[PDB]
């Protein structure tokens, strides 16, 4: 399900 | 048959007129099921599918949350895509990204990605190994390293992997049937006069799902996919799909000439003729 | 990074004068996705006008669908003005019967 | 080879510089239904990299140039007098210094002619 | 200025061992364009001469080759899922190397992915 971003 | 769940999110900046948008958008199977609009009323997470619906508030607030809490983290990434490629403040900029699975006809993993994108032009990319990043630019190099020295493809591999093909089967439980379903298409051909003694046939095919179709135009047993002249797939606003293949045939001769239309919602394609 | 607008303006259902129906405007290959998109009747713009929601595509440019009902006449002209960073001058694609 | 679809590029290499007019004349023979179209590659192509240049329908008067090339044409085309297709450059300036070719689809089978160099001898 | 189909070839560079099963993929996006055709540059050549492949339709199983010195045994190319058009290499001989690209027909202007290299692995070892 939905994801959690990691920063860039 | 093969199946897969992605998720299509957005994070565009844009100065001048309000906050930076921030929209994630989940797809199974090619069809839209979830949504996010920071833009919203009530900016949370929606099901765009009834069989959707079944997952209760518990459900619903733990995308919300996670959608709340990207939404910001995003909004720093445009910040700090500011810095990497050293941008002005006033420019609006996106940065799109598409993460999912795909899962084979037998129930395997085919494929894990997550591509990104700043300004429409790919960043960086998870590779198939599912252990490394591509780079495309510079800027990239540096979240490539960031993310390296960090232990995050070992973390989105086992999201890949876990949560992706786990939730897959639990959506496609209760969506596969009505994402099997099929309309035929409504096809017919249509007559133009044209200039020289010529003659354009448009061979038209509405109202069908899924959007996949081929319309091919013959003579004596080929297809003319070069004199062809087709249009891009569009919805019709009803779930069905519209959709027309012309080609210019020399007077008199017109009945000379067949557009075959190829639809899986048919046991055999289709043979118009004006 | 840029892309030009590709318009579409045609109608849900057959058309056929006297007879309500739904006015469908699907831009596509658009980027950034800042879009204007007017319905005009006979000039005027239409109010009521339903605008589904924004989604992109693998080849990472945006698309949206925007309708809004009306009844097709053999003299009324209906026409989709959509405004773009890409381009110049807004463009203003008119609807085709045939099309 | 007979019946067989094949064309025939004329001339078959030039050595001309900056500033003639040069016709490429292209003779289909044999039987084919669809159009010809031009291409070839120069400059910011040093991998094969064959760029559509234009197609000409061979049953209408209908011709189809380049998604870009189509404003500011250095290009010019015209059918000519039984099975001819001649895709001319206006002037031979840098802009079009490559390898030129016509093609043909018969029967789903894009079938080439021979790559011309119109190219320089400096 | 309508819309262009984007071809997508996967792997852009390769190289192998005299006799490998090469497999290259054509991933077609858009509806403005169905089937497409698999084109080769042989490697020996001095003038950029393109030889056409193969054919493949976005519907029907039927392919459409080219029975030319006829090579009908280290060529075979199958359809996959969403728009991909796979070109598989029956091992990998000198008769193969070269360079392979994918092209598409959409409303008669013909579209070229970029080229991608299958010569020998750098003939070492
Ligand atoms: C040239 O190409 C033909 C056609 O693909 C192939 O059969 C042949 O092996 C190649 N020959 C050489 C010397 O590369
Ligand atoms: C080669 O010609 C191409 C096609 O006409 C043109 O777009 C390009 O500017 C040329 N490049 C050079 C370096 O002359």
């Amino acid at each position: 399900r939905g994801y959690v971003y990691q920063g860039l | 048959g093969p199946h897969s769940l992605r998720y299509f999110v957005t994070a565009v900046s844009r100065p001048g007129l309000g906050e930076p948008r921030y929209m994630e958008v989940g797809y199974v199977d090619d069809t839209e099921f979830v949504r996010f609009d920071s833009d919203a009323e009530n900016p949370r997470y929606e099901p765009r599918a009834r069989w959707m619906e079944q997952e209760g508030p518990e459900y619903w607030e733990r995308e919300t949350q996670k959608a709340k809490g990207n939404e910001q983290s995003f909004r720093v990434d445009l910040r700090t895509l500011l810095g990497y490629y050293n941008q002005s403040k006033g420019g609006s900029h996106t940065i799109q990204v598409i993460s999912g699975c795909e899962v084979g006809s037998d129930g395997r993993l085919l494929r894990g990605y997550q591509q990104y994108a700043y300004d429409g032009c790919d960043y960086i990319a998870l590779n198939e190994d599912l252990k490394t990043w591509t780079a495309a630019d510079m800027a990239a190099l540096i979240t490539k390293h960031k993310w390296e020295q960090a232990g995050e493809a070992e973390r989105l591999r086992a999201y890949l992997e876990g949560t992706c093909v786990e939730w897959l089967r639990r959506y496609l439980k209760n969506g596969n049937a009505t994402l099997l379903r099929t309309d035929s298409p409504k096809a017919h051909v249509t007559h133009h006069s044209r200039p020289e003694d010529k003659v354009t046939l448009r061979c038209w095919a509405l109202g069908f799902y899924p959007a996949d179709i081929t319309l091919t135009w013959q003579l004596n047993g080929e297809e003319l996919i070069q004199d062809m002249e087709l249009v891009e797939t569009r919805p019709a606003g009803d779930g069905t799909f519209q959709k027309w293949a012309s080609v210019v045939v020399p007077l008199g001769k017109e009945q000379y000439y067949t557009c075959h239309v190829y639809h899986q919602g048919l046991p055999e394609p289709l043979t118009l003729r004006w | 990074i840029q892309k030009t607008p590709q318009i579409q303006v045609y109608s849900r259902h057959p058309p056929e004068n006297g007879k309500p129906n739904i006015l469908n405007c699907y831009v596509t290959q658009f980027h950034p996705p800042h879009i204007e998109i007017q319905m005009l009747k006979n000039g005027k713009k239409i109010p009521k006008v339903e605008m589904s929601d924004m989604s992109f595509s693998k080849d990472w440019s945006f698309y949206i669908l925007a309708h809004t009902e009306f009844t097709p006449t053999e003299t009324d002209t209906y026409a989709c003005r959509v405004k773009h960073d890409s381009m110049a001058e807004p463009k203003t694609v008119y609807w085709d019967r045939d099309m | 080879k007979p019946q067989a679809p094949e064309l025939r590029i004329f001339p078959k290499k030039m050595d001309a510089e900056l500033g003639q007019k040069v016709d490429l004349v292209c003779e289909v023979l044999g039987s084919v239904s669809q159009g010809c179209s031009w291409l070839f590659q120069n400059s910011s192509s040093k991998l094969p990299q064959p760029t559509f240049v234009v197609y000409m329908a061979s049953s209408h008067n209908k011709i189809t140039w380049d998604e870009k090339l189509n404003s500011s044409k250095l290009f010019s085309a015209m059918r000519d007098t039984n099975n001819k297709y001649v895709l001319t450059l206006n002037k031979f300036s840098k802009e079009n210094e490559g390898y030129y070719f016509c093609s043909v689809i018969s029967n789903s089978v894009m079938y080439f002619s021979s790559v011309v160099p119109v190219l320089q001898k400096v």
